[PDB]
């Protein structure tokens, strides 16, 4: 097929809501029996957003191995991501336990702790160097080493320490602070500038465990981020970029976690980001600098 | 607040 031509035909006819509902109708439905067990009721932020049993991340905990998190394993693209909900007050220890156990190097946060007067996620990382956090239930320590604040995103260097063994690991936290719930980024440039910062950090490298991506539910903004990244990888990977079918890729991702991409506009935005990102993939290396300037991260 | 999906 031809991605760019497809985008124009859908956009000109204003048919995004149509294709999006088709995706919702065609999406996989698998059991989430573990997530629904009463004992895990308080481990879920939302009653309607649960990980499928087949792809859920298991804590190496003998007590209760449940966490609302899913392993999105993209075979052809050769990349895996863990999408999870924003940690709750009682699951912050579980979250970092998962990060440790899965050997993740980066955490991508797409929501804000407070969104329009409502808390979408617990303050699960230290805000100050001198006030480290200790998660007693999972025996982990977390310290803020440094932070680089930009206009619409912040990158933080954290030190995670397994208190049992005393081993320590550097975790990179990429916080997109201006992506509204059920909304889209300011521009493909802002989004791509952020994605490439994550990519360049080395966090998405196959030598590390899967990057952990979350929003409030771990499906809308999270799905948008992963879909774009995966489509860009497939584009760079195969013979013909135009061959990448964004809808087919999204349906594949939905086999691993329900509701990835929550609005038709998020779907539309995904196309925009992949189309613009493809410029860099085909050869234009200068575009990367254009995105950066267009993003106004210095502001 | 308990439900995230918008009808
Ligand atoms: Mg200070």
């Amino acid at each position: 097929m031809e991605m760019e031509k497809e985008f124009e035909q859908i956009d000109k006819s204003g048919s995004w809501a149509a294709i999006y509902q088709d995706i919702r109708h065609e999406a996989s439905d698998f059991p989430c029996r573990v997530a629904k067990l009463p004992k895990n009721k308080n481990r879920n932020r939302y009653r309607d957003v649960s990980p499928f049993d087949h792809s859920r991340i298991k804590l190496h905990q003998e007590d209760n191995d449940y966490i609302n998190a899913s392993l999105i394993k993209m075979e052809e693209a050769q990349r895996s991501y863990i999408l999870t909900q924003g940690p709750l007050p009682n699951t912050c220890g579980h979250f970092w336990e998962m990060v440790w156990e899965q050997k993740s190097r980066g955490v991508v946060m797409l929501n804000r702790v407070m969104e329009k007067g409502s808390l979408k996620c617990a303050q699960y990382w230290p805000q100050k160097e001198e006030k480290e956090m200790i998660f007693e239930d999972t025996n982990l320590k977390l310290t803020l080493i440094s932070e680089d604040i930009k206009s619409y995103y912040t990158v933080r260097q954290l030190e995670l320490e397994n208190l049992t063994t005393q081993e320590t690991r550097e975790i990179l936290h990429f916080h997109y602070t201006t992506w509204p719930d059920f909304g889209v980024p300011e521009s493909p440039a802002s989004f791509l500038n952020f994605l490439f910062k994550v990519r360049e950090s080395g966090s998405l490298s196959p030598e590390h465990g899967p990057v952990v991506v979350h929003s409030s539910a771990g499906i809308g903004r999270s799905g948008t981020f992963c879909l774009a990244d995966t489509c860009l990888l497939l584009m760079d990977k195969r013979k013909d970029p135009s061959s990448v079918d964004i809808k087919k890729v999204l349906l594949e991702m939905r086999k691993f976690r329900m509701g990835l991409i929550q609005t038709a506009d998020q779907l539309r935005f995904s196309y925009l980001a992949v189309i613009e990102g493809a410029k860099f993939i085909m050869g234009d290396s200068s575009v990367q600098d254009q995105w950066k300037e267009l993003s106004h991260e210095d502001l | 607040a308990d439900f995230y999906l918008i009808p």
